[PDB]
């Protein structure tokens, strides 16, 4: 493990190569789940880019947050995608929170510290836990097959993953940066693989 | 996993002067400057009373002269003045990673 | 009030298996974490691990993982663990402590069921 925090990757070129791989330590497949993150990119005025890609053996794209030019965040879970409209958007570092759950199917999107509207997608699906979780790329197969052009060009980190759907409580706590403990992947625990022109940097972010 | 090696393993105080109970956590855990270290009472014969959480807050319903404090790998709980009531065990717990665990405490006698 | 109250000593031989409960009360059982802490008499502590009754989801210490098995009761608020083929080694107070699930700081305990084996 390593302690991230404060610490940002930083991908300052466009390329297929540049990635790092993120190990956690499921073991049953997810039925719930929270991401949260933390990332500076120029490119949302330019094209779309990954945001936080999962993939699995059976099924790339299992979870996956991205940037659509013309329409903003986009969400998608077991291959399916669900759009969060942001037609004016500003270059500043964002953070931000996804939760889904397979009980209801109701997506939760929070952008810097506030909700969008609760969505709904894939009820009942359930999340391989043999996941291939990469920074920087988009995944066309389970751990590579990336595209140069969906890459991140830009600075990630604060990463967080849980088992579970967070209340508005619990993201407001994050948020604003005050004591949590991830229980499915922990920032200030890490445990990854970086390759290519990847650099480990000092956050820009508060 | 965190080791936390706890110290002294018994410590002898009058009442009405201090006690300084150590913690040596084997990694930083400290970030954002909180730090995730835990400060547990328990009398004989009862379960563990929380003190002290994340090193220095002190929780609700605890009297003040119990005071945590520390940082990184090096963490301490005061009592001051140390009164009769505080003959009991303290232990140190982390919340860094799974799996917690806990010092192998301390014993405070008058 | 918010307490836990467990099911009281277990008396047991070896190679039996034993089912301690820990019913929570007087609070939203689902917003928490339950805990679960092994204490030999007069020696330490020794987590065991954690159940997310949002989830039914579990991690044990590496020393338990074949030991343990918690579970809990939504209908009911009750936790339980499952000591597995129980020895005399495993003679100890056995604690439920909630915890706001995102912070793992013990809130409040259950006053402990002894398992004599």
């Amino acid at each position: 493990q390593t302690d991230m925090s404060r610490k940002a990757f930083v991908f300052p070129k466009e390329s297929d190569t540049s990635y790092v791989s993120l190990k956690a330590p499921l073991t049953k497949p997810l039925k719930a789940f929270t991401v949260c993150l933390h990332f500076y990119t120029e490119l949302s005025s330019t094209r779309g880019y990954s945001i936080f890609s999962y993939a699995t053996k059976r099924q790339d794209n299992e979870i996956l947050i991205f940037w659509s030019k013309d329409i903003g965040y986009s969400f998608t879970v077991g291959g399916s995608e669900i759009l969060f409209e942001v037609p004016e958007v500003t270059v500043a570092p964002v953070h931000i929170c996804t939760s889904w759950e397979s009980a209801s199917g109701i997506v939760e999107f929070w952008v810097d510290g506030k909700p969008r509207v609760r969505k709904s997608l894939k009820k009942g699906y359930t999340v391989g836990a043999e996941a291939s979780i990469i920074l920087g790329q988009e995944q066309d197969s389970f751990g590579g097959n990336f595209e140069g052009s969906q890459s991140l060009v830009g600075d990630i980190g604060n990463v967080n993953m849980w088992d579970f759907v967070l209340s508005p409580d619990e993201i407001n706590t994050i948020y604003l940066g005050g004591p949590f403990s991830p229980n499915v992947l922990n920032w200030r625990a890490l445990k990854y693989e970086v390759q290519g022109e990847v650099f480990t940097k000092p956050q820009l972010w508060p | 996993d965190i080791v936390l090696t706890q110290s002294p393993a018994s410590l002898a105080v009058s009442l009405g002067q201090r006690a300084t109970i150590s913690c040596r956590a084997s990694q930083s855990v400290s970030t954002s400057g909180y730090s995730y270290i835990h400060w547990y009472q328990q009398k004989p014969g009862h379960p563990p009373k929380l003190l002290i959480k994340y090193a220095s807050n002190l929780d609700s319903g605890v009297p003040a002269r119990f005071s945590g404090s520390g940082s990184g790998t090096d963490f301490t709980l005061n009592i001051h003045p140390v009164e009769e009531e505080d003959a009991a065990t303290y232990f140190c717990q982390h919340s860094w990673e799974l799996p917690l665990t806990f010092g192998a405490g301390t014993k405070l006698e008058i | 009030q918010v307490q836990l109250q467990q099911s009281g000593t277990e008396l047991s031989k070896p190679g039996t298996g034993v089912k301690m409960s820990c019913k929570a009360s007087g609070y939203t059982f689902i917003s928490y974490w339950m805990h679960w802490v092994k204490q030999r008499p007069g020696q330490g502590l020794e987590w065991i691990g954690y159940i997310n009754p949002s989830t039914d989801s579990t991690d044990y210490n590496q020393n338990f993982k074949d030991k343990a098995t918690m579970t809990v009761d939504k209908s009911s608020t009750t936790a339980y663990m499952q000591l597995s083929t129980i020895t005399s080694e495993d003679s100890a107070v056995y604690f439920c402590a909630r915890s706001h699930y995102l912070s793992w700081d013990f809130d409040v305990w259950g006053a402990g069921t002894t398992v004599t084996v």
